[PDB]
Order: C-alpha cells, then structure tokens, then sequence
RNA sequence: AUGUGGAACGGGGUAUUGUAAGCAGCUGCUGAGAUUAAGCCUUUGUUCCCAAGAUUUG
RNA sequence: UGUCGUCGCAAUGGUAAUUCAACUUAGUACGAGAGGAACCGUUGAUUCAGAUCAUUGGUAUUUGCGGCUGCCUGACAAGGCAAUGCCGCGGAGCUAUCAUCUGCCGGAUAACGGCUGAACGCCUCUAAGCCAGAAUCCGUGCCAGAAAGCGACGAU
RNA sequence: GCCAAGCGCGACGUUGCUUCGGCUCUUCCUAUCAUACCGAAGCAGAAUUCGGUAAGCGU
RNA sequence: CCCACUGUCCCUAUCUACUAUCUA
RNA sequence: GGAAGUCGGCAAAAU
C-alpha cells in the first residue's frame, strides 16, 4: 500500500477544496488577502530561460508543462469575525453585504428557479432601514475578534460553464489590527478583489483541491489533496490581447489554446499559469493560498521570463499555433 | 605555460578553446576557470564565457584561429548572436554543416597552415580556406583519423603524439613549417589538444601536467 | 566522470548485448551490472545513453574477452526526452569500452555521439567523431 | 541590454533579420 | 530557439511537439507528429505521399553569417515580415484561382 | 544526510529568513496590497 | 416555473483518415470527400419545449 | 438540535519522507613528501509518497478513414456484406520512474559538552537551579471530522 | 595446589596444560549493518578501530 | 551449447465478449 | 531488453 497518513481513504466530503490552514497574521504587515478561488482549464507546455546559478542548464531554455486555472475577479459579499476562546476558534458574528448577485444566492437554494428567491430580503430591507446594527455588528467584530475572513464569491458566469451556482467562500484577512481588517472589508464591500492584486506572478503557492475519482478500485480517488510550492509563472489578464504574447515571440495571439480548451471551452477573463501538474480534472473548482512558512530557495525567488507558449489543438494532433500562420503555410483552402 | 584545471578535470582543452585573438571559456561551471583565463588573457584579448549546442565542450567543437572562427551547425540561433555580439567585429564567426560537427577534434588549425581530417567534406575545407584564410592540408596524426585533438598546433610550434615516427614526425613539422615535437601532457593523456591549449604567446596546461612536460612544452613554444 | 546527469528514460537492463563503438577490435558487448544501482526489490538493473555499466566483450579479440569491466553507453534504442523537450532514439545500443578512470581505451569511436555522453565524460568527447 | 524577438509569427526574426 | 520543419510533411515543427531522429550519416530528421514519423519508418516518398508538401509541390499545385544586433534593425525586419506575409498570401490566391480557372 | 528536522538545518532555515526571504517578502506583499 | 433557459438538428472552428462519387483527357475539378461527442470548442441559424405532478416538512 | 440550507469551529484519530555524489569552500586547513578535510551556500540523482495527461510511447468497438481478400445482386457501375475476414493510420479515453510535477517548520531531550553551585569553609555539569546538544520525542503542516461535539448566518 | 578479607571452609588474586527448509507477506524487539550526533585511541589530514545515545528510516 | 523468438520477467497498460451485479 | 521470471522456455509468438 502507500503513505498511512492518508487513510481512511474514503470520498471527500466537499466538491471545493477547503482550506484547513493559513498564513499567520502579522501586525507589522498591512491589511491584504491570502487565499483565491479559480477554475481549472488545462494545461499547455512553455519554453523558458532557465537562469539557476549552479545548475548544469544555467542560461538556456527547458520545456514546462504548465497548469492554466481561470480566475475570474472576485466579489466580496460578507465578512466573518472570529474570536479565539479555550474550545478554538468561534464565529462570532457576521456581515453581508446589501446586495448580492444572482450566482451568490444560487449557493443557498438547491432549487433556485423553483425558490421564490426570499434569501436576504429582510436582511437588505434592514440594511436599508437602520445601519445602526450594521455599525454595531462591525464595531463588536473589530473590538472582540481576533480573526477577520471575509465571504467572497466567484463569479461564475463570466467562465464557460454550464454551473451558474458560485462557490462562496472565506479568505482569511492576514495584516494590519483587526480595525484595519474591518475598515478594508467595509471599503471592499460589494466591490470585486482580483488576483492580479493578490498574487503576482513570481512568489510560491500551494494550491489546494480534489482529485478526480477513477471509479472503484481493488475506493481511489476523489479525495482532498494539499499541492505545496506551486510557482506561478504569469498572472495574465483577459482584456489585454498580449496575455500568451511574450517578449521574445511577440505574435499577438490568446491563452486559448487553437480549437479550445479540450472539455472547458475559451479563457476570456483573467487566467495564472501554474507549473506542473495540479490535482482534479478540468472544469474543476481549485483554491490557492499563499505560503504558510516561508521558504524562498533558489527554485522558488529565481525570475523568469518565458520565451513561448503553445497553443497548439490540444485536442488531437494539433500542429499550428493559430489559423493565422496555419492559413499563411497551408495552402487556400476552397472556403 | 600556466596550470589550471577546470572543475576536477585536467582536460581543459575540452572545456575551453584559445586562439591568438579571443578566448572562449564554458558557462554555466565554475567562474575560477574564467577569472584564470582573464587574469593571463583578459587584459591582452577578450575572453567569452559562452557555450555551444548547450554543453561544456565547446573547446573541442569548435576550431579557429585568430582570423576566424568556426562553430558547429547545432549552435542556436540565440548562442550565435551571443558569441557575434561578445566577440569583436573583426574576427568573423561562420556555422558549418559537417557529417562531423567536432571541428576542435577533426581539425588542429594554425595562424597561417591548418590541419584537417582525412573525412573532411569539400565544402567545409573550402569555408575554413575562406573564413581561417590558411592553407588547409587533408592529413592524419599519428595515424589517427582524430588529428585536431590528437595534436596541438600553434604559430610557434606544434605537439604530437610520442608513438609518431621520425620521418613521420620530420614531414610533418616540414609541412606545418614549424617544429613538432612528439611527446606526451598531464602525465601521459596522449591527446596533446584535449590536454593543453597554446596560444601565439601563452600556453595553458592541465593541473596534473608534470614539470618535464611543462619544461618540454616551454622550449617547444619558446614562451 | 564530470558533472551531473539527469533522469533519463531507461531502455538497457541487464543481459542484453549492445554493439561496440570503439576501434578497439570488440563487436558485441554484454551488461552484466550497472553502477550506482538503489535497493530496489525485483527491478533489474538498467542502462541508458552516459550511464557506465560492467559489460563483457562477446565478439572481439582474445585478450579483450573474459573482463568484466567498465562500459560506458553512447547511444540508446529507446526514445527518451531531454530536458530541452525533443525526443531522440537512436538506431542501435552503442558503446565504449572504458578504463575506470573513465579514459577511452581506444583510439577512434564510430558512430554519433550523444551530447549528454559527450558533456558527461571529457575523455569521450576528445576521441568523439560527431556529437548530434 | 535589450532583448530582441527570435521567432515571430510563424518565422525566426533573428535568422531572416 | 528554432522551429524547425519536418522531414516528411514539410510543416512548422516547434518545441516539444514530435520526434527527433538521427542517422548514423549524423543527418537528423524531425517528425511533426506520429503519423509523419511512423511514415519515414517504412520510407515512403513524401512525393508520392498525396499530403505532403514535397508532392504539392513537385505537382504543380504550389543565414549562417552572424548579424550584429540592432534595434533599427530588428524593427525594421519585424515590419517587413507582415508585409512579406501578405505578398505571399495574396500571390497564393492569385495561385489558386489560376489552378481553379 | 540530516533529515528535515534535522535542529541546526532549523536554526539555519532562522538564518535565512532575515537574509534571502522576509523584507523582500513583505514588501512584496506591500506593493500588491497598494495596487 | 421563460431565460446570455433547455433540448433536437444545422452552420463554423478543431481534429482523424488520405484525395471521394461523378466528369474530362496518370492528370485536373480534389489536402477533396467522409467522420467530428457519443465525456472537443463555439453559435444574432432553424424547430420544439417548459411559467408541473407526487411526496415530506413548524 | 423548530425546519431546510450555506459558511465554518476542531475534540479526537492517522502521518512521510529516505539516501547518495557533484560544484564551491581546495589542491587551502594538515602533511618531509605522498596525499588531502570540513561547515555555510548550490545543483542533480536513487528509494518512497501524493497527484497529473502539455508533450512522447502503448492501447483500437470511434467498428472513424483508407487499402486488400472473398461473397451477393445477369452486366457495368452501384452498393451491401464477412463470428470485429486481413492490413495501415487513428482521435477521445485510459495509461506509463516508457511521460510530467510536488514532498514543509517549531520547540523538548538522550548520549555528551558545559555554567553557576552547595552537600563537604576546598572542589564538583547536580543536589536545588541553568545552557549547548541525535535521523530520537512532542507539536506544526498534511488526511479524516465526533455519522448522539458545536458556532455564526439566510429564509420561514 | 599456593595464598587467602573473613566465617574446617574460605572470596578476589596466584601456580600448572590444554519429515526440515525456505519464498512471499505483515507488523514487532534492539542484543545497531548503514544513515544522525557524541567519547576515546600516536587520533597530522584522509581512510579507520573501539565504545555510547539511537529502531525515525532503510538493509 | 549456439541462434532465433516471445508480457515468463523488469512492469505492467489497454480493448472485447462472457461472468459478476440489480430488477420482474 | 529478451528467459534476467520460476526448482524450469510451463503457456504463448517464432518455424
């Protein structure tokens, strides 16, 4: 058999990987997030320079494959206090934001075309009425919790999938006095935070998700899994038309792989570039989270600057990055 | 005559080539090699620390003299424009495409006279006479076909193997016009290139060279 | 031996014959060993292009027969993919019958020459022909 | 100390340049 | 880096895709894909092969110099390459509809 | 070899953070945080 | 439980195979034709469907 | 536990990483010479563990395409066939140390080396006390979540 | 046998002489082969030898 | 003994039918 | 790769 520090091996009891642990909290620090919410994609392969100091391959170029997770910016709907008392950790109370959008509330109902869609009615019309309660709730978090996640939402319509339900979840508000935290989810209210200003590009993560299930073996599979030291290679933005458009390769071209993301469809908002492997399937719902110790080796603080990026079919033999130059080799076609 | 070894390895003919105009050092090693090179030739002509089809033995791949240089055709792009833009302008840098891409270990090339593999293509001879503007002789070394790394060759004299004959020894420093001496470096490696590189007026030598070979090596050069 | 080695697909196990390279007179070369093998239960040793291993010459000459001593491979059947990305195979299993030390017993090696090979062992590259 | 494009479109800019 | 065209199909080879092949001559194919690979295998002409592009155009239906760098250089090679492109693309369609008519 | 816990590979991990890891850190996280 | 809704087909993209039937004098129409979700992508294309039954619950 | 649902808390249980040689420090410390270290830092590789399918190989009921053999429609063609007739290629999926990624930090100690210091007006690492210190121990991290442990929240 | 603190024995010392048998497998013990750390030795260095803690991890 | 051969093995992987399973 | 498996070319493929 394998570890013991696995078993039981049993089903994970949630389709979205929770986080069991983040970084600690630093006074010194300013007031930011540590953890986000993406879906995955696929992956594709890089040619990359490989500055390591001491390595046999230093000042060439290797070849990566290389995770694409779509994340798409982040709504934050809420906030949650938490007080430390001599059982743990205790929710203490908390806060939603007046409005929420229709992918946030479809995570309360199973049925929402059949609900008569009543979550948070009396909630915002007392929001409306007396922010008194409001005031008194965000004073109690900020002078009694010692711990601030804040309930943010990701939003799933912008994705190609068929799910319009969104998975809600808490990032835990690591820096600055617990006031700082209050007074940063306040202003964050309702607002959208997005990885570009939570990650950036070059620093060391874990992601964390479930595996996919390969049926029943002589149970294997679909289990939750922790992935430690995930680097990040590029952050790249939806809007922008260079994102899979390097320096030394220029050739204006998308993330999307030539004839799509085999079973996912088309990267359109902003999408991280992981290297190597990351559990569960395409389509799935993944979590990244910030470093719990760090540990920057040369592996994990060297730079990089990647050089090119394939998107050739990934579906079947594909051979042409994009119909443009595939147009410009191949001969007319009748069409 | 000076003694370096790069990394664990008296070799240092494989890892690194001289010439009378430029010196190419291995990158991704150790920088001791390069500042030992730069503290005899840095100042006097200019060392690159490059590499050639991604490994260390750029000096026994690539053959030159101080006109020209020769690199083979697995060179990168990347590594071509690196090597162009590090060396200067007057020294002329061409890729060929020979069936035996070693041009350090098929050829031994000389300021004025060059020495090429019996094997050597027509149109390579004719891009060495063109680049190197010497006089290429189709010749062997010892009887091996390996003539660029079982012989040494400078402008002041030459080394070959101890295993040559007189007469064979005689006819081939008459046709290099220049004294040859057939002996043996870094206690009996019988590939005097591999083992040792000399320029026009410094000589490097591996760290287990002994002082005869050394002493031989300074009265064939007369550095 | 110089440097590190990468992982590298392993395509030679133990008793197999592979040809010999060297101008040394030997023709066919049998592993017996291979250096620097794990404890790993039922896993038959195995070579790959760079790798020294203990061989044997089968076909030769007399007195390079009956010595189990050191072999370095140069060239590999099975395709394996180097760091770079490409993926290479070679025609047939060559190799070079070499001293401990790690000096070329020989004098002339027929045959391409594998740039890990050539990289790895200085000696190799000295009395190499072609390296692609 | 600037880098330069080595493929672009299709087609080496450093080896048609 | 390099992308290379395959020996038997004639196509764009770029990094990590298909295979790399080396004779004992030392000369070296590379294969855009499995299909092309596994076609040099039992030697069949490209030429005689209906798909390739050594038959399209043997049938009628179609710098080793280092440069030193330059800024105006590479710029100016950049801008003419589209045009280059769109000559070549535009003398294919005049191509093709002669091949049509 | 020294395994993970190995106690002086601990004390020298305490060493490293203030030299190669921390401020570069923080203030990474700073300039993200602004943003 | 009426919507960037769903499903049937269809178009396009993308892929696999290797130039289809048929016509003319091996060649041309023909890298055409066929297949393409059955666990590929996309759809201002066409048609159809749904604003329900039963059960349980303070 | 009103009911349903969402987001969490963590009592407790399990645990995981192993070993090697290469660079530098070096041909220095040391040595008549012969020889020749080590710490920090760095790169790779074995064994194991958890994943993943960009690329590569394998797989063929995609009975997807093409070719061949034979059979049946009087002929041409046209098709259809043949327990999956035979051959080549073959997506998708599965899969491979035959492919690729990742594998963590705190204290407390043993051996032992000490500090202060009596017992015993000296002394003493020990008696009261206190440091340094093993791949050990206990935590952290990782997995499970009490299906009779619990909190906050939404609606009614 | 000689002594022989002592209580005729008499300790430590001293004189002579010479059917079973083995593959896989699971864990477990340490009476430790390797890995980690110490102590000693004419232990210069390197490579060792002996002796401790030590079953985490292999064998 | 030599040569050839092969999933016996390194080291297993994939496919098919039947079985196995549930329903009356 | 080719009997390294197992007490062993047992069964397959080769012919």
């Amino acid at each position: 058999h394998g570890s013991l520090g696995f078993l039981p091996r049993k089903r994970a009891s949630r389709q979205r990987g929770k986080v069991k642990a983040f970084p600690k909290d630093d006074a010194s620090k300013p007031v930011h997030l540590t953890a986000f919410l993406g879906y995955k994609a696929g992956m594709t392969h890089i040619v990359r320079d490989l500055d390591r100091p001491g390595s046999k391959m230093h000042k060439r170029e290797i070849l990566e494959a290389v995770t694409v997770i779509e994340t798409p910016p982040m709504v934050v709907v809420g906030v949650v206090g938490y007080v430390e008392t001599p059982r743990g950790l205790r929710s203490l109370t908390t806060v939603w934001a007046e409005h929420l959008s229709e992918e946030v509330k479809r995570r309360f109902y199973k049925n929402w075309f059949k609900s008569k869609k009543k979550a948070f009615t009396k909630y915002a019309k007392k929001y409306a009425e007396s922010t008194q309660s409001i005031n008194r709730e965000l004073e109690r978090i900020k002078k009694y919790c010692s711990v601030v996640r804040v309930l943010a939402h990701t939003q799933i319509r912008k994705t190609p999938l068929a799910q319009k339900k969104a998975h809600l979840m808490e990032i835990q508000v690591n820096g600055g006095s617990v006031a700082d935290k209050v007074e940063w989810a306040r202003e964050h209210f309702e607002k959208t935070v997005d990885i570009k200003s939570t990650f950036e590009q070059n620093e060391m993560i874990d992601v964390i998700g479930v595996t996919r299930g390969k049926g029943n073996e002589g149970n294997a599979g679909y289990m939750h899994r922790t992935q430690l030291n995930s680097k990040i290679y590029r952050i790249g933005a939806g809007d922008d038309a260079k994102n899979a458009s390097t320096d030394f390769d220029a050739t204006e071209k998308r993330i999307t792989p030539m004839g799509g993301f085999v079973r996912y469809g088309v990267v359109e908002n902003d999408f991280v570039m992981l290297n190597g492997a990351t559990p569960g399937p395409v389509k799935r719902v993944l979590t990244l989270r910030k470093s719990l110790l760090t540990h920057t080796s040369r592996k994990a603080l060297e730079p990089v600057s990647l050089k090119w990026i394939d998107t050739a079919s990934k579906f079947g033999h594909g051979r042409f990055q994009t119909p443009a130059e595939a147009k410009q080799f191949l001969g007319t076609l009748k069409k | 005559a000076l003694r370096a070894q790069f990394e664990n390895s008296n070799e240092i003919g494989v890892f690194s080539n001289l010439t009378n105009s430029y010196a190419l050092v291995a990158l991704g090693g150790s920088e001791n090699f390069y500042s030992v090179f730069e503290a005899e030739l840095g100042d006097v002509v200019p060392v690159v620390h490059t590499t050639i089809g991604g490994t260390r033995i750029i000096g026994r791949l690539t053959c030159g003299n101080r006109k020209g240089l020769l690199v083979p055709s697995s060179t990168t792009d990347n590594e071509l424009q690196h090597l162009r833009n590090s060396l200067p302008d007057p020294v002329k840098i061409q890729r060929v495409d020979e069936r035996l891409s070693a041009l350090g270990n098929i050829v031994a090339c000389n300021d004025y006279v060059a020495l090429v593999h019996p094997d050597i293509e027509r149109e390579t001879e004719e891009i060495i006479a063109d680049v190197l503007d010497v006089e290429v002789f189709r010749q062997t070394v010892a009887g091996n076909v390996l003539t660029g790394s079982y012989c040494a060759l400078s402008n002041q004299g030459a080394l070959v193997h101890p295993r040559t004959s007189i007469q064979e020894q005689d006819e081939l420093s008459s046709l290099l016009q220049v004294p040859l001496v057939a002996g043996t470096i870094n206690r009996g490696s019988d590939v005097i290139g591999a083992g040792l590189v000399v320029n026009d007026w410094c000589a490097f030598a591996g760290l287990d060279t002994t002082a005869t070979e050394l002493a031989v090596c300074e009265s064939i050069f007369k550095l | 031996a110089s440097g590190t080695k990468y992982r590298m697909t392993l395509g030679l196990p133990v008793q197999a014959i592979m040809n010999c390279a060297d101008n040394s007179g030997a023709k066919n070369l049998y592993i017996v060993s291979v250096f620097g093998t794990g404890a790993r239960l039922n896993r038959l040793p195995a070579a790959s292009c760079g790798d020294m291993v203990l061989a044997t010459v089968k076909k030769g000459k007399p007195d390079l027969r009956k010595k189990i001593m050191p072999a370095i491979v140069v060239r590999q059947r099975k395709a394996w993919r180097r760091k770079d990305g490409v993926y290479l195979y070679f025609e047939d299993n060559a190799g070079v019958i070499v001293n401990p030390k790690g000096e070329m017993k020989g004098s002339a090696i027929t045959g391409p020459v594998a740039k890990e090979c050539a990289d790895l062992w200085p000696r190799i590259a000295s009395n190499a022909g072609t390296v692609v | 100390y600037d880098r330069m494009p080595e493929l672009l479109d299709g087609k080496n800019v450093a080896d048609f340049v | 880096m390099r992308v290379h065209t395959c020996y038997f199909c004639s196509g764009p080879v770029y990094p990590g895709h298909g295979i790399m092949f080396v004779r004992n001559d030392s000369k070296v194919f590379r294969f855009c894909r499995s299909k092309c690979h596994k076609n040099f295998k039992m030697k069949r002409n490209p030429r005689k092969v209906a798909w390739t592009k050594a038959y399209r155009k043997a049938h009628g239906k179609e710098r080793n110099v280092p440069v030193r760098y330059d800024r105006n250089v590479i710029a100016t090679t950049l801008n003419a390459m589209k045009r280059v492109s769109q000559v070549h693309a535009k003398r294919e369609r005049l191509f093709y509809k002669k091949r049509l008519a | 070899t020294s395994g993970p816990r190995d106690n002086n590979r601990n004390k020298w991990a305490k060493k490293h953070l203030k030299k190669g890891k921390r401020a570069k850190n923080s203030n990474f996280s700073k300039f993200l945080k602004k943003k």
